DNA sequence: CCTGCATCCGAGAGTTAGGGAACCCAACCATATG
DNA sequence: CATATGGTTGGGTATAATGGGATTGTCTCGGATGCAGG
């Protein structure tokens, strides 16, 4: 929604912003075709 | 006015040709790369 | 040059060591005929088109 | 043809290297016992 | 000591800005030098530019570096003028000295116009020096007696400059002005269709929306030529060991094989 | 004035294989065609 | 050799605008060097 600040008119608008990937059912991707795996990564923990 | 520029087999390679598949310009879901009229892909087992 | 050799006859030994590493350059260009002035580009040489293809 | 093979000559590697170390302003020369320059171009580089 | 852009941005600061009056007085005066030396090249009937050129190296000095001869004897020449004439000549230096002012103080508007164009194949300094010669052109046709403000005449000029740039020197191979501004409207025309279709468009789409004159088969060659070269240092793989180019082979130079064929039939 | 003492910066860190984002308007040389 | 077409290039826009954007888990070693004491 596009909403002015003085005037108070709104303008709602749905909008398409591209693809997102789908991961099959045993874990995979298919990239340009290919088949794809993502690798967890483990680092440092945030905090103090 | 033109030459030879098959696809041959590699050496050390070969046997079975068991799947064809061609892909061309305008073919429905195709995205080939600019000025690429058309792919061939041939699966030898 | 003749200030460094002279440079040379201090009872300092860091004073010494820095005359001598300076007078190795000095010579070093005295030597070879190289003019120091040639360390500062004028003209940039450009790479044969082949080898940056 | 059956023959051995004749003698060789200098790589072209190192002429990579020569004309690379003039991009760098740098001048490399080949001299031969008297001191006197040795054209490993072949004159393809003297103007 | 690194990082230029403080550096830019700190010698830039250390000049005070301009308020209306100073601003005003400074478009008179470089208005009037250049009217005034107009009249010069008029009187001593030499050429304008040479005039210029001459009275911007004395006013410039010894530290700047047409050789020293011809400007010592043209300005001799104009340091001779009986009165009523001479006195242009001094409003001309006050006028090019104004115009040196002027940038001077107006060099941060650039910066600010310039920020907003990063990321388009040209460095931020770039973009500020293109700005800065969009700048001297606007100071250059700058005409105040429409008591308009002055950045608003320069902005113009700054942005032009700097597109400009952009077009001139992005790209490895260049491309002309015309080449590119199409294929600019060709991405954002793709990209509306894009958002509007839910999908890539097709080339036929493209071509529809770009309006007559537009084919599938220009639209193909037009992003053919849109594209850039890739890197023959492009790394390939974890290790820093293969570039891209490790995997091209040549093929100028005869093989071995071929010379041989070639010889033998020599012979 | 000398000296020592942390301090900063720069240069190293095995081989082979396989891998891959403004738009418009008008003049002007270049090239194509006869 | 003589044009005629597109492709290429230079010039122009007028409310006012005025200092940017990332930074992060090695380890040792050797020379250059600024700072402290005597
Ligand atoms: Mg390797």
């Amino acid at each position: 929604q596009l909403i002015h600040k003085d005037t108070g008119l709104i303008k709602e608008d749905e909008v398409f912003l591209g693809h997102i990937p789908l991961m099959t059912e045993d874990g995979s991707f298919i990239i340009n075709g290919a088949d794809r795996v993502i690798v967890s990564q483990i680092h440092r923990s945030p905090g103090v | 006015d033109v030459k030879d520029t098959s696809l041959r087999v590699p050496p050390g390679e070969g046997g079975i040709v068991v799947r064809t598949v061609r892909l061309r310009r305008g073919d429905p879901g195709v995205e080939l790369k600019p000025g690429v009229r058309e792919v061939v892909r041939v699966y030898v087992a | 040059e003749k200030e460094l050799l002279e440079e040379m006859k201090h009872p300092s030994r860091a004073r010494r060591a820095k005359a001598r590493k300076r007078l190795e350059v000095v010579r070093a260009f005295l030597d070879s005929g190289n003019r120091p002035e040639w360390m500062i580009l004028e003209a940039v040489p450009v790479l044969p088109p082949d080898l940056r293809p | 043809k059956g023959e051995d093979v004749p003698e060789p000559s200098v790589p072209e590697s190192f002429r990579v290297l020569v004309k690379e170390l003039q991009a760098l302003a740098l001048d490399v020369q080949t001299l031969d016992e008297k001191d006197n320059p040795v054209d490993i171009f072949e004159g393809l580089a003297s103007k | 000591t690194s990082d230029p852009v403080r550096q830019y941005l700190h010698e830039i600061g250390q000049v005070p800005l301009l308020t209306l009056e100073e601003e005003v007085e400074l478009a008179r005066k470089v208005e009037e030098g250049m009217e005034a030396i107009k009249k010069l090249s008029e009187i001593t009937g030499l050429d304008p530019d040479l005039i210029r050129e001459v009275v911007r190296a004395k006013i410039l000095g010894s530290a700047r570096v047409l050789d020293p001869k011809t400007v010592e004897e043209i300005d001799q020449k104009l340091k001779s003028l009986p009165k009523e004439h001479k006195r242009y000549l001094h409003i001309a230096r006050e006028g090019e000295a104004a115009r040196q002012h002027l940038i001077e103080a107006n060099l941060r508007l650039v910066v600010s116009i310039a920020k907003k164009y990063t990321g388009r194949g040209l460095s931020f300094l770039d973009l500020i020096q293109e700005g800065n010669q969009g700048l001297i052109r606007a100071v250059e046709k700058f005409e105040y007696k429409r008591r308009f403000k002055f950045s608003t005449y320069a902005t113009w000029w700054i942005r032009q400059a700097i597109n400009r740039a952009i077009a001139d020197q992005a790209r490895t191979i260049r491309i002309p002005v015309h080449m590119v501004e199409t294929i600019n409207k060709l991405s954002r025309t793709a990209r509306q269709l894009q958002q509007e279709l839910g999908r890539e468009p097709t080339y036929e789409e493209i071509a529809e929306a770009m309006g007559p004159g537009w084919d599938a088969k220009r639209v193909e060659e037009t992003l053919k030529i849109a594209q850039e070269p890739v890197s023959l240092e492009t790394p390939i793989g974890d290790e820093k060991d293969s570039f891209y180019g490790d995997f091209i082979p040549d093929e100028h130079l005869p093989s071995p094989v071929d010379a041989a064929t070639q010889s033998l039939l020599s012979e």
